[PDB]
């Protein structure tokens, strides 16, 4: 099956400039129109352009056509996007699409993202949210506190139960002072599904890093 | 050069409602696609080449259109319909995208369940305490959190995340979280959290007090 698969992104200085690759598999690279799409975040779909089979036609962006450039190899089934002199507004998720006729992106990637920003990078604390027998029950509410990361990134939260009356909620990240984010991911829980002495286990892992896992208590 | 209007730019529809949008021109345009986009997902092939539904899509979809001016139809809303919308017209050697159509889901109007959490031990030992509020499963989405230490307002250091619609429940959920310093914490006894929302007159109020032990 098609795949498409973005990497290059991460921190980025601003003024600085990075390279980005798309990986595709599944389908005779060499043959197909390929595209390159960006999102902002909380932004709609920007068009940066495109590029012909055998790279003798690429199509930009009338205004962007100053700081992209679009190439591929076809050897190695990869698509390119070099990026110059990245500005925070440039700041965004990047996805790689296969076109098919009449200009359709037919399949796309899951995107990197690029951050344009001088701060350093800084993981995540993990905190317990319980409240004590007198304060809640029926149904339980635990959490996991994600606290002062960043660059924002992709955040894959797990919790050690599910069922149909066991409700997940994660938070969207917001963005503190300091410029650190700060997300909570809730479990909502039948009181008979959390009786006292047990826990539930969350499992966060921040992009390609290792697993982070904290047992929350279901009463304080 | 070619610019798309989507209308209505944000919508709502009840369960089983027919539900029409726009996607209009500013010129002929060679083609037009639609795409639906979720909370954390990467856009989905939705509506191609006008009125084709992309291999997954329910029938309830329809595309049409000609010339300058296009639609979308979803013949009975349904609860995890509820996205954004985005159009595409393609005019060799162009490509321009909408700037989508927000579909909610309407719903019944609820009201938000609060709870409030103390710091941890283990943010405290660190230095840091963190009081969080969290608003549960209310509709429609507009809601004004406050924080009051020692029964006065507090504005500063205050986080606010709001979700995205669920879209089984079609419910907003919020979370507020207040930071501040172990020092600062300690200094004070009573923390509350409270809520406006439409379907009250007066505030929803969750506080605790943190003294003696
Ligand atoms: C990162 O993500 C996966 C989630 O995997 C899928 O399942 C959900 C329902 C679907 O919407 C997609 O997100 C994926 O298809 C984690 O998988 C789960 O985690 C635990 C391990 O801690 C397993 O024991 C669960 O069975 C497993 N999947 C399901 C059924 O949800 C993966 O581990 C996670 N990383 C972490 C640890 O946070
Ligand atoms: C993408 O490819 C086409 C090639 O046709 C370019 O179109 C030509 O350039 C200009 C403006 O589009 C026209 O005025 C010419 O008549 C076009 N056609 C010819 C004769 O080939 C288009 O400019 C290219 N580039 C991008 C970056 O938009
Ligand atoms: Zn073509």
């Amino acid at each position: 099956e098609v795949k498409l698969l973005e990497s290059g992104g991460g921190l980025v200085q601003p003024g600085g400039s990075l390279k980005l690759s798309c990986a595709a598999s599944g389908f005779d690279f060499s043959k197909y129109w390929m595209s390159w799409v960006r999102q902002a975040p909380g932004k709609g779909l920007e068009w940066i352009g495109e590029i012909h089979p055998d790279s003798g036609t690429i199509n930009y962006t009338p205004s962007l056509k100053d700081k992209f450039i679009i190439s591929r190899d076809n050897a190695k089934n990869s698509l390119y996007l070099q990026m110059s002199k990245v500005r925070s507004e440039d700041t965004a998720l990047y996805y790689c699409a296969r076109l098919h006729y009449y200009g359709y992106n037919a399949y796309w990637g899951q995107g990197t993202l690029v951050t344009v920003s001088a701060e350093s990078a800084r993981n995540p604390t993990i905190y317990p949210l319980t409240l004590p027998p007198a304060l809640s029950s029926d149904p339980v509410i635990i959490g996991c506190l994600i606290h002062d990361y960043f660059p924002s990134g992709t955040m894959n939260v797990t919790w050690g139960k599910s069922g149909k009356d066991i409700t997940t909620v994660n938070f969207p990240p917001a963005l503190a002072s300091g410029g650190r984010y700060t997300m909570s991911n809730q479990l909502t829980l039948p009181a008979v599904e959390c009786p006292e002495g047990e826990s539930v286990k969350c499992s966060v892992q921040h992009d390609s890093n290792p697993v982070q896992e904290l047992d929350v208590n279901c009463s304080g | 050069e070619i610019v798309l209007t989507q209308s209505p730019a944000i919508t709502a529809a009840s369960l089983g409602q027919k539900v029409t949008i726009t996607c209009s021109a500013s010129s002929s345009v060679s083609s037009l696609h639609w795409y639906q986009q979720k909370s954390g997902t990467s856009p989905k092939p939705w509506i191609y080449e006008i009125s084709k539904l992309a291999s997954g899509v329910p029938a309830r979809f329809s595309g049409s259109g000609s010339g300058t001016s296009y639609s979308l139809t979803i013949n009975t809303m349904e609860a995890e319909d509820a996205a954004i919308y985005y159009c595409q017209q393609w005019t060799y050697p162009l490509i321009t995208f909408g700037a989508g159509t927000k579909l909610e889901l309407k719903r019944a109007d609820a009201a938000p369940t609060v709870s409030i959490f103390p710091p941890s031990s283990e943010q405290l030992t660190s230095g840091g305490a963190s009081v969080v509020c969290f608003l549960n499963n209310f509709y429609p989405k507009d809601i004004n959190v406050k924080w009051k230490i020692d029964g006065s307002e507090r504005q500063n250091g205050v986080l606010n995340s709001w979700t995205d619609q669920d879209s089984k429940d079609s419910t907003y959920s919020m979370s507020s979280t207040l930071t501040l310093t172990k020092d600062e914490y300690e200094r004070h006894n009573s923390y509350t959290c409270e809520a406006t929302h439409k379907t009250s007159t007066s505030p929803i109020v969750k506080s605790f007090n943190r003294n003696e032990c």
